[PDB]
RNA sequence: CGCGACCUCAGAUCAGACGUGGCGACCCGCUGAAUUUAAGCAUAUUAGUCAGCGGAGGAGAAGAAACUAACCAGGAUUCCCUCAGUAACGGCGAGUGAACAGGGAAGAGCCCAGCGCCGAAUCCCCGCCCCGCGGCGGGGCGCGGGACAUGUGGCGUACGGAAGACCCGCUCCCCGGCGCCGCUCGUGGGGGGCCCAAGUCCUUCUGAUCGAGGCCCAGCCCGUGGACGGUGUGAGGCCGGUAGCGGCCCCCGGCGCGCCGGGCCCGGGUCUUCCCGGAGUCGGGUUGCUUGGGAAUGCAGCCCAAAGCGGGUGGUAAACUCCAUCUAAGGCUAAAUACCGGCACGAGACCGAUAGUCAACAAGUACCGUAAGGGAAAGUUGAAAAGAACUUUGAAGAGAGAGUUCAAGAGGGCGUGAAACCGUUAAGAGGUAAACGGGUGGGGUCCGCGCAGUCCGCCCGGUUCAACCCGGCGGCGGGUCCGGCCGU
RNA sequence: GACGUCGGCUACCCACCCGACCCGUCUUGAAACACGGACCAAGGAGUCUAACACGUGCGCGAGUCGGGGGCUCGCACGAAAGCCGCCGUGGCGCAAUGAAGGUGAAGGCCGGCGCGCUCGCCGGCCGAGGUGGGAUCCCGAGGCCUCUCCAGUCCGCCGAGGGCGCACCACCGGCCCGUCUCGCCCGCCGCGCCGGGGAGGUGGAGCACGAGCGCACGUGUUAGGACCCGAAAGAUGGUGAACU
RNA sequence: GGUAUAGGGGCGAAAGACUAAUCGAACCAUCUAGUAGCUGGUUCCCUCCGAAGUUUCCCUCAGGAUAGCUGGCGCUCUCGC
RNA sequence: GCGGGCCCGGGUGGAGCCGCCGCAGGUGCAGAUCUUGGUGGUAGUAGCAAAUAUUCAAACGAGAACUUUGAAGGCCGAAGUGGAGAAGGGUUCCAUGUGAACAGCAGUUGAACAUGGGUCAGUCGGUCCUGAGAGAUGGGCGAGCGCCGUUCCGAAGGGACGG
RNA sequence: CGACUCUUAGCGGUGGAUCACUCGGCUCGUGCGUCGAUGAAGAACGCAGCUAGCUGCGAGAAUUAAUGUGAAUUGCAGGACACAUUGAUCAUCGACACUUCGAACGCACUUGCGGCCCCGGGUUCCUCCCGGGGCUACGCCUGUCUGAGCGUCGCU
């Protein structure tokens, strides 16, 4: 249960500010889970997803053990566009079909130095936390 | 219209009454926000009584109640004349004292000097500085107590 | 309350007999559609409803004192007798006694898998489990009004003095916690319904003589207070209607049908 | 015949500042009605209300008795309960209508003129030096100016004050900077940024699960986290968040420490000697408004117009006589109080697109009037546009095929798609308009049988254990209350 | 009687016999040549606050109370809930009657002291009077009996008759306050234009061994917009001589 | 064409004429949801009981108060015991 | 089920819903010349009749009574159905293209729609002057926003020549 | 059996009722409680590669600088950036900038007329002319300067 009393813990607030939320707070939103490998290496549980990542569909028709490599990130619509997630169009134009990051597990990061900045930053505090715990 | 046995009423609502109705929503929220003041008040003056100075001893008029004994205002000069107070000083040491109050009877007069007694007896003078200078208490009676005096200080009883 | 200006923001005057028109306020002039419409009644569109609600409504009610304890007292005593506890519907078949009182060291837990163990050694876990079972989406507008999910209550659990208890049975669907010198009725007794398990600690079991006290003793807590007498003593009719005192003096009942 | 001071009065694109307007929910000062009620209506009521004008702040106003009381007295102002629908007012009709005391919230007291003592001991402006200077200050050096004796500053104001006499114990408060340790209660003060638990486990539905069954104990793991939202349904564990005296990184505010520049030789009690009061003001007559205030509550234009053991008040006008209580005609002050406007948040037994604000949407918009002003209608494909390639008739709008999608029997005002109304198909009927109630008949629609439906349920005739014993387990009732607890 | 046959009251259509004028409203009188009405969908009119009166339910009860305030939580559920030398300041009730100064609810019996003087003063006793009707309770002769005659404590029904008599009603008395008439006495700190008492009528929303307080529900009457819609009007502030 | 006269006001060779399609008192907003003893309307079923247009008073006669007619809630008793 | 209504079967629909014990209300429509929205008979009906009038051939074009070209017959008959302005309009002006909607028939046409283009000043006018009038300062009034008045209760010209 | 008309049913039309959804309202409550001559509120006109409206912005005109974050914006192209670099977008926002009216300020409101200083083009300050920059409103306080008076006085 929720206990501040700053927080808005209403239906229509909180859709308004998901859905009319700024471009970095959107990047902070369209997060996706690591592998259970890149999971037990980074002690990382997720990370935001970026241009060039690998992905695995986990939910929905194109579900499957494929990697493919992300094309662009769409924050407007909330969705990425990955490599051989894709359709055929009525005159035979390839489109790529969106799949919503929370369906999407990665299997390989786009490690630069923000990157590990990030990863070590999860890092640490998820010790202190485990730390605290004990 | 009047039927069959009624009380004769005069309801007050002939003006525009509805334009100043005044809920009481806000009462909860009134004493939360009262409350908040009077402890932050209290913890401003760490050692002080919450409830504030010493008041006198008063009888009251209206010979309705004739009997009851409050709260004064403050202790008149000539109390503490007798009891060796200055007018000045007593209010920087939490004693009220107001200036237009009369003294008729020697009895009140004796009773508000014993309880001015009383209270110089009981009280615990901080020196200014860490330093003790004259007129302040033993460092014994500074660490024994530094708390709050809560309710009145010396209720009154009747 | 709606706002005191909705519906009379316009200007309409009614146009007078010699037309068509029903005599109704309608909008004067212009050139739009919201012109010589209808305005200022409770069957015009827009217009403004009958009898407004008003901020002033008596909203809050006022209950005697000796009356909120008699309720508590009749609630209080209704946690006993298994059959009003089965009556409100909680999974107590298993439970080794009813006035379930539990060891003071209750107040020191801080984990909820303490909190869930020792729910399951005094079986009182079919509760939570029914809680879990009972849980849905509610039916109407109070979806859209932060009224979406709905549960069955759950057992209480009632403790003399805050260690850390209420952490541990804080996230328990369905546990209401409450403190003995503060006891209310609206969780005693959910729904207005006198049924209501309850799982007591011996610090607050013991302070419950302390709080009302009995009937040849005041309540020590309360300053003037006493349990209230009971209108008739021997409750129980069948054993009054066959007494041999009764029967002694009855007359031989006519059951023959003409 | 001119110059030199002073008093009154002008000019400045003279040096440096200040006011103007807006908002106005709450506040202060004026002005100020009529609808309405009185079953008519003129006094009254509406109502010191709306309309109009002026002036501020975060609150404003008020405020420390020319008071209340008549008691064994209380003691600034403001607000709450009660006093009280009472005293009182009123074609004594309708109606209007306080104050005191009592219990609380908060609580804080003071300063001038005059009277007098100090060599104007006072203040403003310009130049230079030192510090800091983004809410322009402090000190020093200037026979550099000005204001002020038609009165500045120090002491001092009704609770008395000043000066001497000599009784008593003794000498820290404030302002401006230089830095410093403690991160200062929602349990780390305010603002901002980055982060911290656990199934996408095995089958099985589906277009897609967040569905269902199961998984060392309601099930696997977390739980100080089982709020909420998003994700192709209904997710504690997919994601953001949620809980936490959880962490880290910056800014700001506040309380304390050492130093510098400073300002500051600052008492109480008794006695003695002097001093101590705001004038066209009080008050009286008058008239108008206002009030519960009634031979006049308050505010006023006009006339009269003061005194100092005086003046005011003591709710019936006047005289005499004692009492009680304050010291008006000068000024300042936070708190408890109000807040339909503004900034940023939280919540709901509220409405759910003819509802809720006029405005869920390019709404004070389109549009109307010369103008003051008036003022709408209007949400929904689909999970994803995957928004129908391509073939064919037509000039095209439009169709026929094909294709996408779970579904276009969802095709760009496209979710669900009622009634009024319309076309067509199937059936019935038809010269007293149609339609209706009661009773039958005929024809259809399907429904329930049936290839007999003769419907069962007990008693009677034509593979093991009850009967009866042994052992174990559990239960019921009883009294010698057999014994103890329990209990009136 | 059972592979083109059964049962289907009600609804689909049609036919026949009888009945049968269009609803709502004003009205003594409506089918009316009285008014409203083409049809369908959605919205649409006795509400809320306050003051009373009565009835009902609950708690306490000669008491009752929560107004406001204060102490516990940082509000998830909570602006709740619990508590108070505030438990009562204060309201209502427990005492009424006069304009007011004021007064203010118990008598009766017994013996004595003054002349028992229907009057005053001393000691004891009973403590809301009496009459009539009074639901219920108490006593109750006797009867009913019991397989035979007598005796017989017991479990019964009826029980003539005799009583204590709830609540309430009617009446007769008593007491309190105002007022009228006739009167006789009592006390003192101050002996008076002092104060107190009696009897007999009358006026009062009174007493006469109590019943209210708080909450909730319903009805009825009001002030409010007041079940909904409807004027001819009045007032305040602004805009127009582009027509005339 | 420019200018002046603005609502109890203007202007009028005078018709109560004109004053932005309104003039025996213009338009706009507010007081205002002004008042109406006067018209119209007033939303589900079943069960039980069931009226009056009459007396008196009222600037009372299309309306009220008051008695009468009605309903509901009871209570006090008697009994084919 | 007397009734208010309710329980099942089938079809469409695609995401929430109901029973029971209590609580609360903006809780039940046939009417109010009720409000809003939609739809009928009338009805393929009234009507598309004020100002003399059209015809032939060709071209573009899918399509011609209405467009264009040529010919013929007419009217407006210099107070014009002609050529230019003021107020007003505001891109309606010009070129190209479309024929969805509008031009009460049609249209190959338009003042419709979509693209672009177009207004050149010392001499033509505003700008300058004053008229009827309006309106500051000084002054007066007014509780006040402001009003009265334009020479009236003003130290009202900041200009110029010569030295 | 025709056509028309009446009732019922299936399907197809007009219409958008009902239900379910809701980045919107209404009500209560908490903290804060801040406009302007250093130019407020409001209004006008402009600003995007393709831009009408809304929103944002002001000739530095769909935003400049700085800080935090860290790989996009997106209807299409174009692309700047190397995302091992102050570095795309975002949020914060303390620096800078902020057209014309408007208390609106040289005079009036036509965007018309002026005056006082400085610089440049022209000059070789020479006045015309052109461009740019700073001033020129009312009331009022302190002080300065220049003044008036048959106001009150002093010397000659
Ligand atoms: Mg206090
Ligand atoms: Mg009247
Ligand atoms: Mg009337
Ligand atoms: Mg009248
Ligand atoms: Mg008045
Ligand atoms: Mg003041
Ligand atoms: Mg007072
Ligand atoms: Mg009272
Ligand atoms: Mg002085
Ligand atoms: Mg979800
Ligand atoms: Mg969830
Ligand atoms: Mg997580
Ligand atoms: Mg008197
Ligand atoms: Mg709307
Ligand atoms: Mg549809
Ligand atoms: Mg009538
Ligand atoms: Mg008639
Ligand atoms: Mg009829
Ligand atoms: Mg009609
Ligand atoms: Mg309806
Ligand atoms: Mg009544
Ligand atoms: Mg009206
Ligand atoms: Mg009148
Ligand atoms: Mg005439
Ligand atoms: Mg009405
Ligand atoms: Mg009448
Ligand atoms: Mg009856
Ligand atoms: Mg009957
Ligand atoms: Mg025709
Ligand atoms: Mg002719
Ligand atoms: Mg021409
Ligand atoms: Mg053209
Ligand atoms: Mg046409």
């Amino acid at each position: 249960m929720k206990f501040n009393p700053f927080v808005t813990s209403d239906r229509s607030k909180n859709r308004k500010r998901h859905f009319n939320a700024p471009s970095h707070i959107r990047r902070k939103i369209m997060s996706s889970p690591l592998s259970k490998e890149l999971r037990q290496k980074y002690n990382v549980r997720s990370m935001p997803i970026r241009k060039d990542d690998e992905v695995q569909v986990v939910r929905g028709h194109y579900k499957g053990q494929q990697i493919g490599k992300v094309v662009q990130v769409y924050r407007k619509k909330y969705v990425i566009y990955i490599e051989r997630v894709q359709r055929e169009k009525a005159n035979g134009t390839t489109v790529h079909v969106g799949i919503h990051p929370s369906k999407v597990v990665i299997t390989r990061l786009k490690l630069d130095k923000d990157r590990k900045k990030i990863l070590e930053r999860k890092a640490k505090s998820r010790q202190v936390g485990k730390e605290k715990g004990k | 219209a009047p039927s069959r046995n009624g009380m004769i009423l005069k309801p007050h609502f002939h003006k525009d009454w509805q334009r100043r109705v005044a809920t009481w929503f806000n009462q909860p929220a009134r004493k939360i926000r009262r409350r908040k003041a009077r402890q932050a008040r209290a913890r401003r003056i760490a050692p002080r009584p919450a409830s504030g100075p010493l008041r006198p001893i008063v009888r009251c008029p209206t010979v309705r109640y004739h009997t009851k004994v409050r709260a004064g205002r403050g202790f008149s000069l000539e109390e503490l004349r007798v009891a060796g107070i200055h007018k000045k000083v007593a209010r920087t040491i939490g004693i009220s004292v107001d200036p237009r109050r009369r003294n008729k009877s020697t009895e009140s007069l004796q009773a508000n000097v014993q309880r001015l007694k009383e209270y110089r007896s009981k009280l615990v003078l901080f020196p200014r500085k860490p330093s003790a200078p004259k007129k302040g208490d033993s460092s014994a009676e500074e660490l024994k107590l530094a708390t709050q005096l809560t309710g009145p200080v010396m209720p009154i009883r009747n | 309350a709606v706002s005191e200006l909705a519906g009379h923001q316009t200007s309409a005057e009614s146009w007078g007999t010699g037309r068509a028109v029903a005599r109704i306020p309608r909008v004067r002039g212009g050139g739009t559609h919201r012109s010589g419409q209808g305005a200022f009644g409770n069957m015009c569109r827009g217009g403004r409803m009958f009898a407004p609600t008003k901020t002033w409504r008596r909203w809050h009610r006022r209950v005697n004192t000796t009356q909120k304890r008699y309720a508590i007292c009749s609630a209080l005593a209704a946690s006993a007798l298994p059959a009003l506890v089965m009556s409100k519907g909680h999974r107590i078949e298993e439970v080794p006694e009813l006035p379930l009182v539990v060891e003071d060291k209750v107040e020191g837990y801080k984990k909820t898998k303490e909190a869930v163990l020792l729910l399951k050694k005094l079986k009182a876990w079919n509760d939570i489990k029914k809680v879990y079972a009972s849980q849905r989406m509610r039916a109407g507008k109070g979806k859209m009004r932060n009224r979406r999910r709905i549960q069955r209550r759950g057992p209480c659990v009632i403790y003399n003095e805050d260690n850390g208890i209420v952490k541990a049975f804080r996230n328990i669907p369905g546990i209401t916690l409450l403190n003995v010198t503060k006891l209310n009725i609206l969780k005693l007794a959910p729904g207005g319904h006198v049924g209501r398990f309850c799982i007591w600690t011996e610090s607050a079991f013991r302070k419950l003589d302390d709080l009302y006290g009995t009937w040849r003793k005041a309540a020590s807590l309360k300053s003037n207070y006493n349990l209230p007498m009971h209108k008739m003593l021997n409750t129980d009719l069948s054993r009054i209607l066959k007494s041999p005192e009764i029967q002694r003096a009855l007359r031989a009942p006519r059951k023959k049908i003409h």
